[PDB]
This record gives C-alpha cells, sequence and structure tokens, in this order.
RNA sequence: GCCGCCGCAGGUGCAGAUCUUGGUGGUAGUAGCAAAUAUUCAAACGAGAACUUUGAAGGCCGAAGUGGAGAAGGGUUCCAU
RNA sequence: CGUGCGAAUCGGUCGUCCGACCUGGGUAUAGGGGCGAAAGACUAAUCGAACCAUCUAGUAGCUGGUUCCCUCCAAAGUUUCC
RNA sequence: CGCGACCUCAGAUCAGACGUGGCGACCCGCUGAAUUUAAGCAUAUUAGUCAGCGGAGGAAAAGAAACUAACCAGGAUUCCCUCAGUAACGGCGAGUGAACAGGGAAGAGCCCAGCGCCGAAUCCCCGCCCCGCGGCGGGGCGCGGGAAAUGUGGCGUACGGAAGACCCACUCCCCGGCGCCGGGGGGCCCAAGUCCUUCUGAUCGAGGCCCAGCCCGUGGACGGUGUGAGGCCGGUAGCGGCCCCCGGCGCGCCGGGCCCGGGUCUUCCCGGAGUCGGGUUGCUUGGGAAUGCAGCCCAAAGCGGGUGGUAAACUCCAUCUAAGGCUAAAUACCGGCACGAGACCGAUAGUCAACAAGUACCGUAAGGGAAAGUUGAAAAGAACUUUGAAGAGAGAGUUCAAGAGGGCG
C-alpha cells in the first residue's frame, strides 16, 4: 500500500546484508591504541620531534579549491639544489627528499629555499659519540636547551 | 559367524569387560552420584550396533 | 524420546525467541552540546536552593552557614584518621552514619549478577590539584572526589534527583569565577559562551 | 579498594575457587587464629592448622575451655576432628562430630623447623610493614 | 630454496621466505599479474586497495555507526 | 637417563650427530637460516651503512 | 555437513602433542635446559 | 528475602490457533487371554504345586518328523552354586 | 482375519515338473541415469524421476490463530483504470 | 676391432637436504546454478552468490609511475568521512551503480638484464689440527677434485652514470664474546572486637562501647565461616617486603673483515618483444563509436610509443616511459592459547547438551539425535521389641523441627 506525495529511494537491502556486517566496536578502543603508539614512538626517537621532517609549501590544482596551500611529500631537485645542501647528506638528517615532484613556480620555490633556511638556522646537530665530540657539531650549551617540540614543527598559516 | 575373526574377537573380549556392573566400593566414599551402572549391554536387547 | 515434536517457533519448546535481539540496535543516543551546556548548568543554584536538599534527604542542620568552602591545606591530609577528625570538626558526620545504616539488599536478580551490595550515595568534594586526597579518600564510601572544570550530569543528578551537596575548595571558589564569568562576559578559559 | 583489573572480582568465580581447590591450595585455606598472649608473643595474626596442633572450640553448642587434639584432617569438607567432641550413634559407638576450623583458638603449636621458619617469614613481613607505615 | 649456495646469498633470502612459499600457485607473478588486467590509470578503479576482492566487499558493505 | 648422558657427551665433540640427539621444535623455527646467515650483509648495502648512517638531531623551539 | 565438523573435532581426542606445543608456547621454546639443583 | 515512591527500559497482560511439551479422566474392569487332537493319578524338597520333579497308564509327530548335525547370522546365549 | 500370527498370512483350490526349470556364493551396470520377454513396470515398508544436508525463514492476490481495563467520536460493499 | 672427450638420455638401501596430510575464524588465485524480483516471463536483478580446488602467513593482499590532471598544480601504498546514491548503466522499466577534490592514523627506499673498466681478479662441498657452537661460526693447510667464460666480484639503474683534468679537507663502518650500569615472567607472606547484656539452631542477630561520639585504613573490592561479618580466615592497598631467571638500553677491553669523499670544464653511453597495437567472438564492470582480461590471425615503431572518457583525417602542446623485481606502517578474526566485564537467560529458559552429552539410541549409508538439579548445618541413614518365610506394618532413638524417612527444598 503505497502512499501520497513523498519521495522516492532506491533501498539497496534486497542482498543479505546480515552476513556482511561491521559496525563500529572499536572506536575508543582504536583511539586508545593509536594513542599508546604515538607515545611509544615519540618515547623510541628521543631528540627527534613528533612531527619529524619539515614540510615545504605546495600549491593547488582544482580551481574550485586553488586559493589553498597543502603539506605535500617533501622537497624538489631545484630546492635542493638552490639550498646547496647535497641530498644524501641532507636525507640524514630528516629532511623529506623525494626527486619526482615538479617545479612550476619561483614564488614557491624562493619560500621553499626560506623554510630551508629557517631549519638550517634552527637546527641543532647532535655529536656521533656522547663521549667525544666531533668537527661539525654544535655548541654544549645548545644540547642541553634542545628539547622535543610538542606539535607541528613551523605550521603553515595562511 | 562360526568362522572366529582376530581384532573382532579382542573387540568383543573388550566388551564382555565392560559388561559388569559397578561394585560396591565406589558409593561408600563422599562423592556419589552414580546410582547404578547406566551403560549396561544385553544380548538379547542390545545387538550390539553392527 | 524426541521424535515427532516440532521445537520450532516461539511457542514450542526451544528452537528459537521472538524478536532476537539486535547488536545493531541504536543503543547509544548522541546530544547536542549546547545542551550538554545547560546540562552541567543549573547545579548550583540548586545545590546552595535548601529545599531540594532535605527532598533528597541529607542531614542539612549540621552545617551552621556556608556553601561549604574550606581552605586549600584539605588536600595535604592523607590519613583516613585525618579526615574523619574534619569531618568531626565540620559536624558532616550524620550524612555518612546514614550511609553506614541504610545496608538494605537489592531484591531482584542483580544478586548473583554481581550488583549484590548497594548503599547510598552521599556528598560529593570538588578537588582541584592532587597532593595526596585520593589516597586519603579512596577508602572511605560515598564521598564520591571530582575535578574541577570535568563535571559529569550523572553524578551531580543520581538518578534525575538534583539537591546533591557539593564541597568545594577556596581554588575551586576562585576558578569557577574565572571559568564562567557573568552574563554579558564570555568564557576566558573556553572559546565562546554566554550565560542565558 | 582495589586498582588492578587482573583481580578477580566475580562471585560464581570465587565460589568455584573456594571448592575447587587442589591440596595445597586447601591446606593453606584451612588456618586459624592464634590467642591474645601468643599473638602478643609471636606477632603473628594467624597460623595453619595440622594434625599435631591443639584445639579449643570457639563457638557453637559444644563449646568451653577443653584442650582438644585434632584426630584426623578432612580438606574435602574443610573439617578436622576434635578428641572430645563426639555424640553416640544409637547402635553404642561415639562417632566425633566435624567442627570448622575458622572457629578455633590456638593454646600451643607443634614447633618444627618449617614451622618456625613461618613464624619468622610472617613476624618479618609484618616489621617490615610496620615500619613502612610508622 | 634448500641448496646452500642459494642459501647463502643475501640476494635470494626473500625467496626462501615462507610467506613466499608457492608464488605460481596464487598467480603472483608476471604472467599472474598480467593475467588480471590491472596497472595505473584512470580507466583502472577497480584495483583501489588491495584486489578486485577487497574493493569490491569495501563496496557491497555497511557502516554503522556508534551515536549514529 | 646415564647411558644418554654419556652418549651425548660422547657425541658432542664430533660434527655429525644421529636425528634424536638434534633439538625438536616447531616447523617454522626449523626450516630457517642461520644466524650468521641472517648476519650476511650485500655489499652495497654496508656501503651504504659506511657512508650515510642516520643522525641524531633536533630542532629549536 | 554442518554436524560433521563438530562430530569429529580436533578437541576429542588426545592432543598429547598440541597440549605441550601450548606447553612450550608459553613458556618460550627453551632447548633442552636443566633446572638449577641444589 | 521483599514492598512503596521519582524518572527510564522490556523477551511485560492468553481461551482457543486439527497451537507445543507434560500430567490426568468418561470409556472400563469393556473387548480379549480360540491357526496346528490329549492328557490322567501316587509321592516329593518347599509355608505354598492346573503348569516343576520322578514312578505308572493312555497318545501324537510316522524316516520328505515335533529326529540328529552343519553354513550365513547371533557372541557366552554351554555348565556349576 | 481384516485395531491379524502378518505395515499383504492361511483353507478349498491349481499352471508347470528333463527343459525357454528354480537357484547357493564372488563380480559388472546408480538417478534426467541404470535395469527392463515392455507393465512409467522395479530400484532397501519410498519410484510419472531414490535417500540426506545446504540455498531456505524459496514463493503464496490463500486459508488457521493472534493476550489488561475505562471514556469519547464514529464507516463502505460505490466514479474511473489495468 | 682396439685408445682417450663434447652433447642427449639413464638406476639407487650412494653422503645430506625437501613435498605428501588432519585442521584452518581472516586472506590469495579460478570455476561459480536456481529458487526468487520484474504481482506472468526470456532481456535485466538476485549474482563473481552458496558450494568445489589448490595454498602459506599472524597477517595475506599491498607498494615507488608508460599516475590524478587542464589547475597559480601536485608525486609510493593503505583505512575512515563528506562527495551523493552523484554521473551513468538498464524490456532507459523494475533495479544496478565509482573516483578525481579536501582533512586525519602514515612515512623507507630502491635494486637487477643490457651499457662498459679491470689477469673467473668467482665461490661451494670434503679431510687434518686449533680455538667451540641445544641456529658447527671463522681462519691455517690442501697441483684433492668439481662448477662457472653459454659470464662471475665491485663500480651500476632513468632523479643520469662513468672516465680524464682542476681546487677543497675528513678519519670511522658494522659484527662476535667478557665485565659494569636500573623492564618482564614464575612464586612466597604482611592491620584493626570474636569487648559486655540478651535471643534461639549457632550467631554473621538487637542495644551500648564517654568527654575517644570502641579500633586501623596508600586495607570497608570479593568469597566462605550452624541465620544477612571491615575488624574469624583466604586476600584486598603498595613506583611496598623476600627468592630465581632472561633480554633490552649507556661505558671500557681486545678480536674479525675495513681506507672507499664534496664542487667546475670536456668526451663516450643509454634501455627490458611475438610484447603492445589492429580485425573477429565471449566474460565482466557504472564505464556507456569497447574499463579490463581471454580463444584465432597479423604484428611493429625507436624527436619512438601508451593516454588525453565520441569514431575517423590535418596539427600544436601536457604526462611519464608497461613488456624485470623486493619492501614493515594504519586493515580483518566467528577456531585455539590466558583473562576481565555485562540494564543478557535462569532447569521444557540459557550452547542440543549446568550431571560418566554428539553421550545413550536409530538407520545397510551418506546421516539424524534425546530425557535428566535442589535430603538434613551436620548421616546424627533408624540400634531395641513384636507380627510375618521374607516382603510389608506397630511402638522407640536422633535433631530446632521427620511438619526433612535412602527418587528424602
Amino acid at each position: 500500500a503505497p502512499s501520497r506525495n513523498g519521495m522516492i529511494l532506491k533501498p539497496h537491502f534486497h542482498k543479505d546484508w546480515q552476513r556482511r556486517v561491521a559496525t563500529w566496536f572499536n572506536q575508543p578502543a582504536r583511539k586508545i591504541r593509536r594513542r599508546k603508539a604515538r607515545q611509544a614512538r615519540a618515547r623510541r626517537i628521543a631528540p627527534r620531534p613528533a612531527a619529524g621532517p619539515i614540510r615545504p609549501i605546495v600549491r593547488c590544482p582544482t580551481v574550485r579549491y586553488h586559493t589553498k596551500v597543502r603539506a605535500g611529500r617533501g622537497f624538489s631537485l631545484e630546492e635542493l639544489r638552490v639550498a646547496g645542501i647535497h641530498k644524501k647528506v641532507a636525507r640524514t638528517i630528516g629532511i623529506s627528499v623525494d626527486p619526482r615532484r615538479r617545479n612550476k613556480s619561483t614564488e614557491s620555490l624562493q619560500a621553499n629555499v626560506q623554510r630551508l633556511k629557517e631549519y638550517r638556522s634552527k637546527l641543532v646537530l647532535f655529536p656521533r659519540k656522547p663521549s667525544a665530540p666531533k668537527k661539525g657539531d654544535s655548541s654544549a650549551e645548545e644540547l642541553k636547551l634542545a628539547t622535543q617540540l610538542t606539535g607541528p614543527v613551523m605550521p603553515i598559516r595562511n | 559367524s562360526s568362522h572366529k575373526t582376530f581384532r573382532i574377537k579382542r573387540f568383543l573380549a573388550k566388551k564382555q569387560k565392560q559388561n559388569r556392573p559397578i561394585p560396591q566400593w565406589i558409593w561408600m566414599k563422599t562423592g556419589n552420584k552414580i546410582r547404578y551402572n547406566s551403560k549396561r549391554r544385553h544380548w538379547r536387547r542390545t545387538k550390539l550396533g553392527l | 524420546h524426541r521424535s515427532g515434536q516440532g521445537a520450532f517457533g516461539n511457542m514450542c519448546r526451544g528452537g528459537r525467541m521472538f524478536a532476537p535481539t539486535k547488536t545493531w540496535r541504536r543503543w547509544h543516543r548522541r546530544v547536542n552540546t549546547t545542551q550538554k551546556r545547560y546540562a552541567i548548568c543549573s547545579a548550583l543554584a540548586a545545590s546552595a536552593l535548601p529545599a531540594l536538599v532535605m527532598s533528597k534527604g541529607h542531614r542539612i542542620e549540621e552545617v551552621p552557614e556556608l556553601p561549604l568552602v574550606v581552605e586549600d591545606k584539605v588536600e595535604g591530609y592523607k590519613k583516613t584518621k585525618e579526615a574523619v577528625l574534619l569531618l568531626k570538626k565540620l559536624k558532616a558526620w550524620n550524612d555518612i552514619k546514614k550511609v553506614y545504616a541504610s545496608q538494605r539488599m537489592r531484591a531482584g536478580k542483580g544478586k548473583m549478577r554481581n550488583r549484590r551490595r548497594i548503599q547510598r550515595r552521599g556528598p560529593c568534594v570538588i578537588y582541584n590539584e592532587d597532593n595526596g586526597i585520593v589516597k586519603a579518600f579512596r577508602n572511605i564510601p560515598g564521598i564520591t572526589l571530582l575535578n574541577v572544570t570535568k563535571l559529569n550530569i550523572l553524578k551531580l543528578a543520581p538518578g534525575g534527583h538534583v539537591g546533591r551537596f557539593c564541597i568545594w575548595t577556596e581554588s575551586a571558589f576562585r576558578k569557577l569565577d574565572d571559568l564562567y564569568g557573568t552574563w554579558r562576559k564570555a568564557a576566558s578559559l573556553k572559546s565562546n559562551y554566554n550565560l542565558p | 579498594m582495589k586498582f588492578n583489573p587482573f583481580v578477580t572480582s566475580d562471585r560464581s568465580k570465587n565460589r568455584k575457587r573456594h571448592f575447587n581447590a587442589p591440596s595445597h591450595i586447601r591446606r593453606k585455606i584451612m588456618s586459624s587464629p592464634l590467642s591474645k598472649e601468643l599473638r602478643q608473643k609471636y606477632n603473628v595474626r594467624s597460623m595453619p592448622i595440622r594434625k599435631d596442633d591443639e584445639v579449643q572450640v570457639v563457638r557453637g553448642h559444644y563449646k568451653g575451655q577443653q584442650i582438644g587434639k585434632v584426630v584426623q584432617v578432612y580438606r574435602k569438607k574443610y573439617v578436622i576432628y576434635i578428641e572430645r567432641v563426639q555424640r553416640e550413634k544409637a547402635n553404642g559407638t561415639t562417632v566425633h562430630v566435624g567442627i570448622h576450623p575458622s572457629k578455633v583458638v590456638i593454646t600451643r603449636l607443634k614447633l618444627d623447623k618449617d614451622r618456625k621458619k613461618i613464624l619468622e617469614r610472617k613476624a618479618k613481613s609484618r616489621q617490615v610493614g610496620k615500619e613502612k607505615g610508622k | 630454496p634448500f641448496h646452500k649456495a642459494i642459501r647463502r646469498n643475501p640476494d635470494t633470502q626473500w625467496i626462501t621466505k615462507p610467506v613466499h612459499k608457492h608464488r605460481e600457485m596464487r598467480g603472483l607473478t608476471s604472467a599472474g599479474r598480467k593475467s588480471r588486467g590491472l596497472g595505473k590509470g584512470h580507466k583502472f578503479h577497480h584495483t583501489i586497495g588491495g584486489s578486485r576482492r577487497a574493493a569490491w566487499r569495501r563496496r557491497n558493505t555497511l557502516q554503522l555507526h556508534r551515536y549514529r | 637417563q646415564t647411558q644418554k648422558e654419556n652418549l651425548r657427551k660422547f657425541y658432542k665433540g664430533k660434527k655429525y650427530k644421529p636425528l634424536d640427539l638434534r633439538p625438536k621444535k616447531t616447523r617454522a623455527m626449523r626450516r630457517r637460516l642461520n644466524k650468521h646467515e641472517e648476519s650476511l650483509k650485500t655489499k652495497k648495502q654496508q656501503r651504504k651503512e659506511r657512508l650515510y648512517p642516520l643522525r641524531k638531531y633536533a630542532v629549536k623551539a | 555437513s554442518a554436524k560433521a565438523k563438530r562430530r569429529n573435532t580436533t578437541g576429542t581426542g588426545r592432543m598429547r602433542h598440541l597440549k605441550i606445543v601450548y606447553r612450550r608456547f608459553r613458556h618460550g621454546f627453551r632447548e633442552g635446559t636443566t633446572p638449577k639443583p641444589k
């Protein structure tokens, strides 16, 4: 007995959906598991921050959303060439490096070079051995002033 | 079968030892839930499966 | 013995019961945030309303005059005998003696389902920071210790009965003015909420 | 209060662990408190029971100040049999009446090296628990 | 897999793993991947996720939340 | 027991031994590689670990 | 044959090797050691 | 071990469905203990003998038997107390 | 007899009985298939398509039933279509 | 005929290593029917559906571009949300039906064929002795042999690499034992009343315990104890106490292999085949002048080729280069190993099975499949007399009561 004027739909319940049932039982359990995994990772990497490697400034496609700034994968080859630091040396100090990304914007090129200069100014490098320092190391005061930055390091703001 | 076997004969020999009921000392103890032997067999009643 | 019994159906022996229970039933109910705001509100004005305390059944005669706020040295106590001495100096012992007296037994199926012992709910106490107050007050039942900002509606209204008395501290009594404030001024610690 | 989730707090599970238990656990369950003088002297709250130990009846009908020796220990019902606790069957003989070991005051313990080891362990635990509190 | 000259080589230690037993039976080799048909492009929207069966399972299921 | 400890003390020094004296365990723990074979790293991997190891670093506040 | 699966299960028989496999797994697979004597 | 009161929740209200299981009646001390000839006396262990024991008499099956032995099948069904 | 001794027995009673005679054991032929001196005849007390389990809680404009109280309001067997 | 080898193919109780199969909740690759919906029914839908075959793991699948894409662009994989049930498919009817976009768990990269530089400059097995190993590890000796030039060791993978020349400055790279330096597992024990009056069956019951409103509380969770116990006991609390064992992480020691780099100019080198693709025919998808696979035929191009959601001709530009491969991360668990919890049920209910339950039992078989709790706190289970062959009665005894009499709430 169909009723009066109203909306119409296609209720996809003709199949045996009681066989394939996957409801959300472990939402807070998965949240506590991710929390404990993140705390275990933060206790694993002691000098390293929670975010780790920094992310470049990324322009957007899809002209509905072209007035945004994203955080992509890593820095580009021309960016590392203008920065001057070799990529195999910069990978060891925790910098996201990928040769696949393109470069079609001099403004974001200069912005990523400025981001790398800010990371170089904020960089604190530890010695290889705590008993004996080496040549390319920082002062002893910065080793004590260095700590875990809780949060994303140098966040992108509009 | 008048021509008797070897393995089924030992099976029947084990059933003849299982045929005997419970003793008298088993219910004299503390824990006595068994009143009598339930798993019994009779040669006219039970035809031994098969 | 089971031969032509027909055990299927709800009317027969076993088989299935009518309307089997659902794991995908909507057990939980979501609540809007602004409704939780008004649920947290309208509590202190009713707990101070002294008639609701007598309607609940607490001994209100022992407190002469205070919506009870004690000094900051309460968290410094770490002994149950010091807690009993503080309750005797504040004279609030009859409300917990009523809890020790009312030790009736539950009538139902909850006796074999780990819900046997029941008792009377006492007054709540709100602390600000831990200084050994939990290690002292975890043994004595009835007195529930809560946080200043983190409050629950279920503990403020046990069983839909508003009137349960709440003991505060000096730091919490100063922190409530920083949290809520007044009608025209919004919350400083929170983002934006005005009093109605 | 309890704050350990491994601790069993189920009524049927405690009633299962009370009855169903092997012999060394049943022997440790069967215990009795000491007297007021011996408790103050040894600083021991409670000790297990033995066939050689002496037993007085504390509560019940046939109570008094009679020093009774344990006849034999029956751990299936968690019971002992006291020497001067019995009643007459109608045929003429006498049958001892079993008394639960919780209603037992201790007048004398049969001291052995293994018994003195348990006394020294309980006294050391009592002294450590008193020193950590005071 | 049990020969010593193959076993000592670290370049073939992934071949002798117990996870990779019977690759040719499941069809995870080159011919097994070419017989199904998959790759990269906008025309391939049926191997997203794990595989065709996993994508079909993620399509034809429902998700019921806690508070709804 | 005494004959078995005498036999294992006799055959401990020799390389070859019967299958009963060899340790019986689960299949996934039997069919493995050797401990030195798990430590056999390739020359190019050792060259990469020699040239560029992971450094210890941090950032300022 | 749903009832034929539950007629002849693995839990019906001995599991004389399986129970000592679990009893060695709960220890951690020690291979022929000796306990400490007096 | 249980009741009332303030809110909430249900596997919450039975007379039937040739409804399910279980229990009990009129019937009813009814119908029945009829396929194939046949039994009768003395004593006896035993409290107790139309049915069992021995002693006697009279018969049946009539060698294609109401006889003795086998195979399949049954599995202590054979004997003693 | 026909709520049997019997989920197909017995009495009177026959056709045939040196040859198209019955048959004891082992083996071959199994289900849109087999066998069949041809009767949808038979195939384990079931044969116009054998037994058991699953889809299956298949379909049913069709029958059978569907449980506390009190108060107020208060119906149609038709226009047209398939 | 006679003498020595290369290739094809031979048999094992030759030394030594593998597979067989029970089970499998999750997963991978294939075959994959109709009851039904379309009030009939064949196209469609149910439906890559049950079922069947093969296979290992605590996960598998999975992964670094012949990508999304016409934007001011991003750049390995995975799950969730919006997208929206949106475009579309469909007797355009019923019905079926994705992602690009953005935000979070996530971060690990690369290596081979070819190309060429260096005296196969490359390694295995067996024996001797020495150190040692319930993962026989390394070296010393071996015209003792075999393999491999039909191609082995490093450099070496698309982001360019290498060599020559020119400047700079550097000393650590991992592994095996020894001794120090402070998370886990198995155990063992730790407080306060049996204080007074009284009741019955015992009290765990009622009253009081002062001016100390009896006592302890980093212990009033839980259970038993002749009725409803914080103080009778087991145990509870403790980053508390005691014993044993393992590894993790920071320092010293010798021992094994181990001397290998950044910038500028010039020259050579460079790509993976009967594979793409075209004609024809089925399967399947939302995929629709074809999204992909497969059966037959043809089958290349190397400023070469795939795609640019409309087929075919004339063109400009944007994308990386299928035809070689590895890789943990968030993802699933209905069976098993250890537990905890519950607004679930309470002996015809709950797993069919709370007990010697797939047990007894039935069928020639694949198979089917039950009925079943509440003595007394404590057996103190009835001694003694009589009737009677014994069964079965009539007086006594226990206990608070037989008003609890061996199938006894």
